[PDB]
């Protein structure tokens, strides 16, 4: 990985369009890590860049929320709301929320880690001798 | 994340907005309504009850009532087109939390 | 796969006819790499063709989004709604959502990707010698 | 771990700003403990700076709570609520609340911790000979 | 372990509270109503039956109400500055045990 | 462990205030043996302190209560309430309320206990030979 | 076990404060039995002190009752309650009530209880060659 993809993340995914700062220096330069020259030309930077948005997306928004601050440390889905009388109910996530997992990383909540995982699948057959 | 009005997009229909800017008085007393503005726009509407007949002595007319739902910002006292006749506006309730109100709507056509 | 089947999903797939660039160079330089030579030339064409339309229906629209700026980058299903006074219940997805997958791709999400599948078993026996 | 990031995930995580002698001397000096030399210089700082935060938002906000003095030192989620007239539902954390521990500690509560976990697991195998 | 209140949080807004304190009459008989006292303050405003349109002889205007459900303590007459307009309290249901109330607030300005 | 960590808990913990004679004789000199030399010296003042709020936070607050006097010498979950006409519901808590211990003692109840269980795993390997 | 604590829990759990006979003579007496001087000293004293108020809690109040004369003889749990209009619904209790023993004694029914159970496990393994 020669240059780590940066600033352009904006142009391949439109949403995000906020800050750069956070984007760039704070979470790009912790994804680039994962992609090795092993990899093929046409994945090392769409699956850097498509990793960096899955970081940013889990939490609330490129720098830890949107414009409006109300921003969830604990992603607790909404199940069901009603309005003309305000109601939520939330899901619990305490430590696999459901069907999910509790002891490693779980790359496929969003769109954005399918496409990581599906690479990475692809690229990195995992097997060993020592 | 958040999507209530999501809801109305399932049933909706093109009705125009004509939205409404009060006048003044002649000097002589009388009245001069104008500045309407006019915008197709979507709601849900939903016939609640609506077409109650009245046989007065005057003859037959009806009366029509309907509630909205819909996504836009609509005042107190505007009009709605729909199914080519006017509606006039009761009371709404909006919800500016979301992003949608509800309206009562009374023909206008005598 | 001697040419990238560009600009040609539109005529293909008509509802999807509102972007041209994020579809011919930023998507379909991403499926053409999956398709081989060794399968049969009534394939090539179509499922790469379905493949870049799964992938791209699996955002929002073409590009992230419909005309409205409403989309999930966590695809939650609509279970149910109403309308008289308004409400909705969305479905949970933190892994795998029902009958799903957690550590795969699933392409069974789609019609386009069920059509990219149904493809891909006729086309590429899985067997190894290494 | 020759330096230990202090005063710094106040740049990282915007949303800590409250309170700085909890976080430095108090927190800081909890985790540093953790990380080892053996590590990779790309994660030695950014695991501790996500550990810190892991602790902190486990309790109600930097130090013990927000500015409202309402915190809680078991972490009860809130699965429904109603403000038409007010009522609230919450969860049942005893040993373990949900596909959770009861005899480990719970790296995968918030974002955090699953950050810290997502390090660990790669950068330090488990494997002894005594 | 308590918190009801607690869902009065998730949805709310920046209120101008105005308390009130009474006066008293001129030797002529007239009233002198004065001592408000103002604080930015949170609620949870919802529109239970707002803005009726009311077209009497003398014109057109309209007729609001709202509820509250604020965690201060605001008493029977009060008032609450909200989206530009005053509203006046017509009267609250107090919850000691918790930290909140209910409130019916009803526009001013004719 | 030399010294006995007595009235400091109170700095480390701010919420706790309200007594101290409960504490540093009554219930510090019930936890400072579990500690032991073998530990090292980053965990043996934050364990105990840790451990002591536990014990403290078992109970309703530090001395057996809050200022107000409604506590519970059987920790019972509330789970759901409603105030537009008084009502509340509880959990059931016998031998073991639900994921939790009935022959041991619980130490993942509070978020302190959990501390010291993290430590406690950490320092001291089981493993006998007699 | 040279000395029978008595009249020190008054001091050590300030709830009990009504009666003084039922508590040194009548229970005092029949817990200072299972203490053994196999123990350590920091235990002989905290462990029968706690059981005797395992004991007193077990009943209504350290004699049968508290100052109202509403006790059950069959510690029913209260699940729910309502007082918009008196309701109130309790649990089932014959031989074991739930995740609780039928054929011995359950110690961790309140906080007491697993207090002596916590010390009686740390001061007396259980191994015998008869």
């Amino acid at each position: 990985n020669p240059i780590p993809a940066a600033s352009d993340l904006k142009t391949r995914y439109p949403e995000f369009t906020g800050v750069s700062d956070a984007v760039v220096n704070a979470i790009i330069a912790e994804v680039n890590g994962m992609v090795d020259d092993g990899w093929e030309v046409s994945d090392q930077k769409p699956a850097v860049l498509a990793l960096a948005a899955h970081m940013l997306s889990r939490e609330g928004y490129p720098g830890r929320a949107t414009n409006p601050n109300s921003f969830d440390p604990t992603n607790r889905p909404i199940l069901s709301r009603k309005v003309g009388d305000v109601s939520t109910t939330f899901g619990r996530t305490d430590g696999g929320a459901a069907e999910g997992g509790a002891n490693s990383y779980n790359y496929s909540s969003t769109v954005y880690g399918q496409t990581f995982l599906r690479l990475l699948r692809l690229n990195a057959p995992a097997v060993g001798l020592v | 994340m958040i999507d209530v009005a999501i809801a109305i997009d399932a049933e909706s229909v093109e009705v125009t907005w004509r939205n409404r800017s009060g006048g003044s008085y002649d000097s002589r007393g009388n009245a001069t309504g104008a500045s309407w503005a006019d915008t197709q726009i979507r709601a849900a509407i939903q016939p609640v009850s609506g077409r109650e007949l009245q046989d007065l002595p005057e003859g037959v007319r009806s009366k029509v009532t309907l509630v909205a739902w819909t996504r836009s910002e609509v005042a107190e006292n505007d009009q709605i087109i729909y199914l080519g006749d006017a509606y006039r506006v009761y009371a709404a309730r909006p919800r500016p939390m979301d992003g949608f109100t509800r309206i009562a709507l009374g023909k206008v056509s005598p």
